[PDB]
């Protein structure tokens, strides 16, 4: 056993988080843990936008994820953009993130990151996609997956639930049920963080006048929307 | 190796950052931070047992910028190192982006530096807490706290020190009673009085004008109260 | 306590390799080395433990030939000739070699050397340079296997009134004593350093004639 | 130890033999599997340049680096001095590279030994050198490195004599190995023998042995 | 030189060097196991440690280290004054320093073996004391427990303080009452301030110092013995605690109160393990070795161990508590199942009630007869031996009726969970643990028999006082603990193999169905429970394969 | 294990290397500093070994004409402080304020406690980099008696002390501190009145007067 | 037996605050031979006493750093060479940039500052040589230890049973302190001092080296037939 196995153990000790890919989108969901009512939950985000069409969630050590999100955001512009004039596809961005994690593992005097990432995205010529990146630096595509603490039961439920005709709403419902079955403390809209990669939203672009420019596909649900969805469970 | 350097243990632990959390309590000083509707108050214990010390030069409160102040729990050398780094970062941010650095951005920068300390083997973590307070232009009265583990988050109110648990419990009960996220007091003097009274009730002891240190952040700026101001606040408390 | 024992361990070069003996007289300096007995079809000319630094300076070694010190000495001599239009002193070259060892001190570097030379300031000079970055001026000196007995013989024999031929005979006799007889022309190699001829290495015929003369002297 | 283990790795390599004659140098393969393509096979005797050839023994991958470095050094010498590299200069360069790689820790410097053969340009004197780890290089008239070594060296000592080297090249080539043969000749001449010629030599050896047995037995 | 060294070892305990502390604790145990912690000074000696022991010790040490041997060191009868008469008066300061060192070590991350060793150290120290020093130590320990500056970390070592406290109750149960009352009061205060109102099912947060009190209560209730006939107050407190607290990590801890209460009233065990009894005929001059090398260590007068034997009142109280708790839990779970819900509170309440049922089953294990449906090792079974005596006591029959009702309710709960909560996992794990307890507790206790407690470890004390080729150079404590261990083995030597009844067969079928599940978090504990049941039952392999 | 290398936190959250450095500091000679009215006086004990020139072994050093201060570690720290003061003077054209100089020294000392590749300082500004303002400062072997005398002076003079009398008080306190052992006194002065705010060495008649006053005490 | 856990590197403090590597480097001076340093009001002298065998030369102990300053060494030769080269470079810089002869006290300060850096770096080694520095004219005499300490003494002795010479100097301080204007008598006093440190060993023209510098007298080294007490 080495540092990679210890990082995997640290990931297994983290909060669960999930990911479900349907025919017309991807759903990411997780639980925010803060055992201190004085602390404000809104100031901390567990789902981060990487590109207008690619988002990520994590399980493991929070500060490592916070640094990795900034590194991935910078590399999405330095490597692919400013060259081809467009955001990279999901596969190439996942490859760059895996390269960063692999360099962290291989570099001397540096410990590997203690997080596992679930990355959801959409791109032309490839549709929607969902990937998992491990601390070692190896990434794998998935149809539906989970990590963290209650990952075994979540994986069993996803295997019993996932199919080929699943839609975005059904994926959201299944993700909410899976989160409810393994919520550590308090199950409400302020403790659930859910995002979807789906249709482009022109109302979030911020301006009008360019027909070719479309809105982002990443959309982060608000607390009210999550509560309304939970009222339907 | 796993006990002396910042690498993963077989249990996936980090037995050099937890030791920094232990080192944060080398001093016996308790700090309390609350926020009003247009202000933020920080109170800290001031202990000067030695008669040869100069009480004016003993302080754990730093003025990082015009609007942002910080209170540090832990040894003073690491506290001053972190204060110097925060001041340099704030000045660089002001020079680069043309506007004042927010409190949460500074807290995030310091947390990222702490994470860098935790991940590199040749650098040791600093045993400090680094509670930043300000009145933000867009957010308002804001308190953000970090730790040697690189974790930071904002608080409605917070307490640090060896006896922080009782203060935290009293704050939680008070906010449960009030059902609001701040203290309803327009004037910051009333907020300082409330904080001092809460600390007195939690610690079960009285304070003089030489046993406390106070910092108040308003929209205009952040400033540290003098001993005479603390004495006047204590007199006002005693009047009722 | 603590002390630099790696340097002392390196200085224990009594078993480093073949014996090398240098004798300094008023007419020249003689260097004699032991030739290993190898396969008959091997070209023994490829074994050279006596090396030329420059016309007026030669070197002898006891350990493995494999180099950097000899190249540095040659480069230093050429550089001094280029910069001052003259020949470098033997002691100056020895100090340059020692400084090279020191810079490249708690760890030894290189192997021991016997540096012989001539210059107008100190006449003929012989120095022993050690891998510790230091050196010693010597009136005859032996290194390698059987160095203690050879050094005792040199102490008993050296008398400051020797000639070049007598120095060669002494070197051959001491090499034969160390190697225990049967040294005709293929178990030894001789070289000389003189003011007029510079640095020369004796051919096999001259060494065989010297061995014959030594045998005749022993017969008396 | 590091040099001793490298020498042990050398001892596991395929046998190689180098012999020098009056005006020629002769440099001396395992059993290929049934599904192995021999059309594209790196010959064990690699020519460094038109007048100097190299034959390795030990790890092949580590020998490729030495061969490439020797070729690059020969081309650099040709470009820098307008004169093609000599045999001794190239052998010394290879030995220096090996000696440099032995230091700086040296888990395994190269684990390979080499035989460098040829003629100096504008000269007709055969040159044969043997290079081993630790940077030690020596000169030989008949040398062997590989599995047997001792037996082949004893056979050469009892057969090859240092009083009248073979004048012709056929006798130098006609060597019993108990097979690849490369012949180096002056004026930058290199010839690699074919399978048929080596088979003819083997049949000649067998017929000579049969005749000797018939005469005496 | 012993007592002085005994001081220097106690004040030298560290909070950074764990190995040094382990070595020091080994030395302290070795010192304590062979000396009595009592003041041997008579009525009017006017002798002191400082003026008598220290000068002789310093002179002897200087003489020895100068280069001479103890042969040439000549002394007088004043050495006897420098002996126990003056050296036995320094125990109280050492005990105070030891207590403060333990309260410091409470907030130190330590290995389990070191914690167990320290607990054994404290218990041996307690059992090596006379009545005066024991009373002083008990008062000091309670005073430090009720007022200290420890338990600041989120992972404290509670057992370093809770276990010794119950040890006091083991030696003198008269201290149990008021202390227990105080605990109850403090517990309510922690509930009044809002402890346990935030669900953190993963771990325990820094808001539940109440846990300390909880754990103490457990250990104290483990050794009240007959000093429990505040029964109604304790029952009311348990009901209040079970109705006012809903937190799975806290529910697990609170469920052990009933187990301790039931086990303390019906378990045959020893209570006295002192080095020398208070009314000992051995003179107070041959006690400084524990009679390790003296034949009088085999005397029946010296080895008159004090045991605990349940009486009719204790058995009646245990039966009443068992019936009341069983009815309460069954009614609560039936009310919950009347109106099923899907929130976390519903599942947490069900799990808490099932855990309470399991601990009620486990606490009264010794009252169960494995051959009820239908030996040599006749342990202290309250209802008697053979079969005529058992059938003449209605309490035996009503206890077995209660157990059968509990089994039927377990089957009903399994059916309800299968038909309504298929995707749930935690409730099934709790039910599996309950079935395991119900099957493996037919007259003996095995859930907590291996866990460390406030008894002297037989293996530890044996390793301390063992010399090869010497016939048992032990002390009274060692003999008492060996007798207790042999009794425990004779209890855990009966055979529970029996023909499976209808209820047992039905529960085995349920466990088989749970063993072939799709969730790895469910079937692995189900597989373990199935293995345990197959070991318990006869012919279960045929049903399993069929 | 935790005490064998610098920059390693013990389980209780301490760096035992800095504590051992403090132990080394406690083995040094006595140094005293007195804060009088508009001035500071510094006093140093200097042990005599034998053949030693009684006048030139100065231990007191000056920084930027207005600041007074294991001897080689202290010399290194003073050199770094001089460099920082020169940098401040060049940047801002004004002499560096005392709090700024103290903060820069504290940062520099705290730098040497972050990496295990360096050894913490063993001088007195504590070895951990901590510092504060004092009415009177005492360090060295006889520091406790000096601290008691300084507390007596603080109690006896609630309205401040004159610099001229502060020199004599420092001499007396130094003699009392040395009384424990069984030596020379060096005194340095920096006051707004007798020195115009520039650090100076007090010698000559005033030194003799201070020595006589200390001897009479 | 009695294994020391705090004598590995120079970046570890003993629990009592000691630096064992520095102490070992100090003890390394005892390996070297005996050097004696005097000082009058107008002149300063150095006296130095090894030979590998009868066929070898004698090690040099006195090194000239400038036309008015010099030193003698006891201990490791390469460390002394490095320190002497550094001092020569510093003197050259002082004479070139400012046209000012470097003071002996400043030279001692520079030596102390340089030597301090090897006691805090890790992975290196402290110097293993002790030095006696003498200067122009008033005359000055310094004793440098590898720990980073200078003394400014009237006279001293270091290395290989030098205690006899040191005691003789402590006795005859007042006698030799005022031999101004007569360098030969000061040299003879130093010779007697170094003879007081010899265990019946004699002094010859091959084992004895002397150094002299004073007012109007540039630094001068006497060896060979020049140390015949002439």
């Amino acid at each position: 056993l080495g540092q990679i196995d210890y990082a995997l153990t640290a990931v297994k000790q983290g909060v669960t988080s999930l990911g479900i890919k349907a025919t017309n989108g991807v759903v990411i969901a997780t639980e925010k843990k803060s055992s201190s009512p004085l602390a404000m939950s809104e100031t901390l985000s567990k789902v981060s936008l990487l590109t207008p069409d690619i988002g990520a969630v994590y399980s493991g050590m929070g500060p490592d994820y916070r640094v990795l999100v900034d590194k991935s955001r910078k590399v999405a512009h330095t490597s692919y953009k400013r060259i081809y004039g467009e955001y990279p596809p999901t596969k190439l961005l996942v490859s760059e993130v895996a390269k960063i994690m692999q360099e962290a593992t291989q570099s001397g005097g540096v410990r590997p990151f203690g997080v596992s990432l679930l990355i959801a995205g959409h791109d032309e010529f490839n549709g929607f996609s969902l990937y998992q990146v491990d601390p070692s630096g190896s990434y794998f595509p998935w149809k539906a997956t989970a990590i963290g603490k209650g990952s075994v039961a979540a994986k069993t439920f996803l295997e019993k639930r996932w199919n080929d005709e699943l839609e975005l709403e059904d994926a959201i419902h299944i993700a909410l049920l899976t989160l409810k079955e393994s919520v550590e403390g308090e199950f409400n809209g302020d403790t659930i963080e859910l995002a979807i990669i789906g249709d482009e939203n022109p109302d979030l672009l911020g301006y009008t006048g360019i027909p070719t420019d479309k809105g982002p596909r990443f959309r982060k649900l608000t607390s009210q929307e999550i509560n309304d969805r939970l009222e339907a469970l | 190796y796993d006990r002396h350097i910042t690498i993963f243990s077989p249990e996936g632990r980090l037995y050099q950052v937890e030791y920094a959390f232990k080192a944060t309590n080398q001093t016996n000083i308790n700090s309390l931070a609350v926020r009003g509707k247009d202000c933020t108050v920080v109170i800290s214990q001031k202990k000067v047992p030695d008669k040869l010390l100069d009480p004016t030069t003993v302080s754990y409160i730093f003025c990082i910028s015009r609007t942002i102040g910080m209170v540090v729990n832990g040894p003073i050398p690491d506290a001053r190192n972190a204060a110097l780094r925060a001041k340099a970062e704030a000045a660089e941010f002001r020079y680069k982006y043309g506007y004042d650095m927010p409190c949460d951005v500074l807290a995030k920068r310091m947390a990222n530096l702490s994470q860098i300390y935790t991940q590199r083997a040749y650098m040791r973590p600093l045993g400090v807490i680094l509670t930043f307070v300000s009145v933000d232009e867009e957010l308002g009265p804001s308190i953000y706290k970090t730790d040697p583990a690189g974790y930071y988050v904002g608080y409605k109110a917070t307490a640090t020190g060896p006896k922080q648990q009782e203060i935290t419990t009293n704050l939680e009960n008070h906010f449960k009673k009030s059902k609001i996220d701040h203290i309803n007091e327009e004037s910051w003097e009333k907020v300082v009085e409330f904080a001092i009274t809460h600390m007195i009730d939690a610690l079960g002891t009285e304070f003089s004008k030489n046993d406390l240190e106070v910092g108040v952040a308003t929209k205009d700026k952040f400033f540290t109260l003098s001993a005479e101001n603390i004495e006047e606040r204590l007199v006002a408390i005693a009047e009722q | 306590e603590g002390r630099l024992f790696q340097v002392e361990y390196s200085l224990e070069a009594i078993k480093l390799g073949s014996t090398a003996i240098g004798i300094a007289t008023k007419e020249g300096v003689v260097l004699g080395v032991e030739k290993r007995a190898t396969s008959p079809l091997l070209e023994s000319d490829s074994i050279e433990k006596i090396v030329e630094i420059d016309r007026h300076i030669g070197c002898a070694m006891s350990g493995l030939t494999a180099r950097s010190m000899i190249e540095h000495a040659r480069t230093a001599a050429v550089t001094h000739n280029l910069y001052y239009d003259e020949d470098i002193n033997v002691e100056s070259l020895t100090q340059s070699v020692c400084d090279l060892a020191l810079r490249f001190m708690s760890r030894p570097f290189g192997v021991a050397l016997l540096i012989a030379g001539h210059d107008a300031d100190d006449g003929y000079q012989l120095f022993h340079a050690e891998p510790s970055g230091t050196f010693y001026r010597y009136n005859a000196k032996a290194i390698g296997s059987g160095s203690e007995g050879a050094q005792a013989e040199l102490l008993n024999e050296w008398h400051s009134s020797l000639t070049l031929k007598e120095a060669e005979l002494l070197v051959l006799k001491i090499l034969k004593q160390v190697m225990e007889e049967k040294l005709d022309e293929n178990n030894a190699q001789l070289s000389c350093i003189t003011k007029q001829d510079g640095f020369k290495i004796y051919d096999n015929e001259k060494t065989a004639e010297l061995i014959k003369e030594l045998k005749e002297k022993e017969a008396a | 130890f590091q040099v001793e283990y490298a020498l042990e790795a050398v001892k596991r390599g395929t046998c190689a033999v180098g012999v020098k004659g009056k005006n020629c140098v002769v440099l001396g393969r395992r059993s290929t599997l049934k599904l192995q393509d021999t059309r594209i096979t790196p010959s064990k005797v690699s020519k460094i340049d038109s007048h100097v050839v190299l034959s390795f023994s030990g790890l092949n991958a580590d020998s490729r680096i030495l061969i490439e470095k020797a070729r690059v050094e020969a081309q650099s010498h040709r470009l820098t001095l307008e004169d093609p590299v000599t045999v001794e200069y190239l052998t010394r360069y290879v030995a220096g590279v090996q000696q440099r790689y032995t230091q700086s820790g040296g888990v395994r410097p190269f684990g390979v030994s080499t035989l460098i053969a040829g003629f100096d340009p504008r000269d007709d004197e055969p040159k044969l050198y043997q290079t081993e780890p630790s940077g030690i290089y020596s000169s030989w008239s008949a040398q062997t490195i590989g599995r047997n070594s001792k037996t082949v060296r004893e056979f050469l000592e009892k057969n090859y004599d240092r009083k009248e080297p073979p004048a012709t090249v056929e006798e130098c080539v006609k060597l019993t190995v108990r097979i690849e043969i490369t012949v180096v000749k002056p004026d930058s001449d290199i010839v690699a023998l074919s399978s048929e010629e080596i088979n003819q030599y083997v049949t000649q050896i067998e017929q000579e042995k049969q005749e000797q047995q018939e005469q005496d037995k | 030189h012993i007592t002085n060294v005994l001081s220097m070892l106690v004040s030298k305990l560290d909070m950074n060097d764990t190995n040094l502390t382990s070595n020091l604790i080994n030395g302290i145990v070795s010192i304590a196991a062979f000396i009595p912690i009592q003041d041997l000074t008579g009525e009017d000696d006017y002798i002191s440690f400082e003026s008598d022991t220290l000068p002789l010790v310093q002179q002897h040490f200087y003489h020895i280290k100068c280069g001479e041997s103890s042969k040439t060191f000549r002394v007088d009868d004043e050495l006897l004054n420098n002996a126990f008469k003056a050296s036995t008066t320094v125990f109280q300061s050492m005990l105070k320093v030891y207590v403060e060192k333990i309260f410091q070590l409470v907030d130190v991350d330590l290995e389990d073996s070191l914690v167990t060793k320290i607990n054994q150290t404290t218990m041996i120290l307690q059992e090596s004391m006379d009545d005066k020093i024991f009373n002083y130590f008990a008062s000091l320990l309670q005073r430090n427990f009720w007022s200290n500056d420890s338990f600041k970390e989120k992972d404290p070592n509670y057992e370093l303080v809770t276990i010794p406290l119950a040890a006091l109750v083991r030696r003198n149960n008269g201290l149990s009452k008021e202390l227990v009352r105080t605990l109850l009061f403090h517990i309510k205060e922690q509930i009044k301030r809002g402890a346990g109102s935030v669900r953190s099912t993963s771990e325990i947060q820094q808001r539940d110092v109440k846990l300390v009190l909880y754990l103490t209560a457990l250990n104290d209730v483990l050794r009240q013995c007959h000093e429990s006939l505040y029964s109604d107050e304790l029952i009311t407190f348990m009901k209040y605690l079970y109705d006012n607290v809903t937190n799975p990590p806290l529910d697990v801890i609170t469920s052990i109160v009933i187990h301790s209460a039931l086990a303390t009233l019906c378990t045959t065990e020893i209570t006295d393990c002192r080095l020398f009894p208070e009314d000992s005929k051995i003179p107070e001059k041959d006690r400084w070795g524990g009679l390790q090398f003296d034949p009088r260590r085999f005397d029946k007068q010296h080895l008159s161990f004090q045991w605990h034997v349940p009486s009719s009142d204790e058995i009646t109280l245990s039966i009443s508590i068992l019936e009341s708790l069983s009815e309460y839990c069954i009614n609560n779970v039936e009310e919950l199942m009347k109106a099923p819900r899907h929130d976390s509170e519903y599942g947490d309440m069900i799990q808490k009630y099932v855990l309470v049922m399991t601990h009620t089953l486990s606490g009264s294990s010794l009252l169960f007869d494995p051959d009820f449906n239908k030996d040599i090792y006749t342990c202290n079974y309250y209802f008697g031996n053979t079969t005529e005596e058992k059938l003449q006591n209605p309490q035996y029959l009503q206890v077995h009726r209660v157990r059968a009702r509990i089994g039927h309710f377990f089957h009903k709960l399994y059916v309800f969970l299968s038909t309504n909560f298929e995707n749930n996992t935690n409730m099934f794990q709790i039910l599996l643990h309950g079935l395991k307890v119900w099957f493996t507790d037919l007259g003996q206790e095995t859930v907590f028999n291996e866990d460390p407690n406030a008894f002297i470890d037989v293996d530890f004390l044996e390793n301390v006082q063992s010399l090869s080729h010497v016939n048992e150079p032990f002390t009274r404590t060692n003999f008492a603990i060996r007798a207790n261990s042999l009794h425990q083995s004779r209890v855990l030597l009966h055979s529970t193999n029996r023909k499976a009844s209808k209820l047992e067969n039905l529960l085995l079928v349920d466990i088989i169905q749970l063993a072939t599940s799709l969730y790895p978090d469910i079937y692995k504990p189900a597989q373990g429970t199935l293995v345990h049941c197959m070991k318990q039952l006869v012919g279960s392999y045929g049903v399993v394969i069929n | 294990g935790y005490d064998l290398s610098n920059s390693v936190f013990s389980p209780d959250g301490r760096n035992f290397q800095v504590e051992y450095a403090v132990k080394a500091v406690e083995n040094g000679t006595t140094s005293i500093g007195i804060k009088c009215n508009d001035g500071v006086v510094f006093a140093v004990e200097k042990l005599i070994t034998s053949l030693l020139v009684p006048q030139k072994n100065v231990k007191i050093q000056v920084v930027d004409r207005h600041i007074g201060c294991l001897i080689p570690d202290g010399r290194h720290l003073v050199n770094r402080g001089r460099e920082e003061a020169a940098s401040f003077k060049k940047l801002y054209k004004t002499p560096i304020p005392i709090p700024a100089f103290a903060d820069r020294l504290g940062q520099y000392v705290q730098a040497h406690t972050l990496y295990n590749s360096v050894r913490p300082f063993g001088v007195s500004l504590e070895p951990s980099g901590s510092y504060w303002g004092y009415k009177g400062a005492a360090t060295g072997k006889g520091r406790q008696s000096a601290k008691a005398e300084l507390e007596k002076l603080v109690d006896h003079h609630p309205e401040g002390l004159s610099a001229r009398e502060a020199v004599k008080q420092a001499a007396k306190i130094i003699y009392l501190a040395h009384e424990d052992n069984k030596f020379e006194l060096e005194i340095s002065w920096c006051s707004l009145s007798e020195t115009n705010g520039l650090h100076k060495f007090v010698k000559g008649d005033l030194l003799q007067e201070a020595i006589d006053f200390a001897q009479k005490e | 037996m009695f294994r020391n856990n705090y004598d590995g590197d120079t970046v570890t403090f003993s629990p009592t605050g000691r630096l064992f590597q520095v102490e070992y480097a100090l003890e390394a001076i005892k390996q070297g031979s005996v050097t004696v340093g005097l000082r009058s009001n107008t002149h300063a002298v150095l006296v130095a006493l090894r030979n590998a065998d009868e066929l070898s030369s004698y090690q040099k102990k006195i090194i000239k750093c400038d036309e008015h300053m010099g030193l003698s060494l006891a201990g490791l030769a390469p460390d002394a060479r490095v320190l002497s080269n550094y001092l020569r470079q510093q003197c050259n810089y002082s004479s070139l940039v400012f046209n000012r002869k470097l003071a002996v006290e400043r030279a001692g300060h520079l030596l102390c500052d340089k030597a301090q850096k090897n006691t805090q770096s890790y992975g290196g080694r402290p110097y293993g040589v002790g030095l006696l520095i003498i200067g122009y004219d008033g005359a000055h005499l310094l004793e440098f230890q590898p720990s980073g300490n200078v003394t400014e003494l009237y006279g001293t002795a270091i290395g290989a049973r030098s205690q006899g010479a040191k005691t003789y100097l402590e006795r005859t301080l007042d006698t030799f302190i005022k031999i101004d204007g007569n360098p030969d008598e000061l040299i003879k006093a130093g010779v007697e001092a170094i003879s007081q440190s010899l265990r019946d060993e004699s002094l010859t023209v091959d084992n004895l080296s002397i150094a002299i510098v004073g007012k109007d007298t540039p630094f001068t080294i006497y060896d060979g037939e020049a140390v015949a007490k002439y």
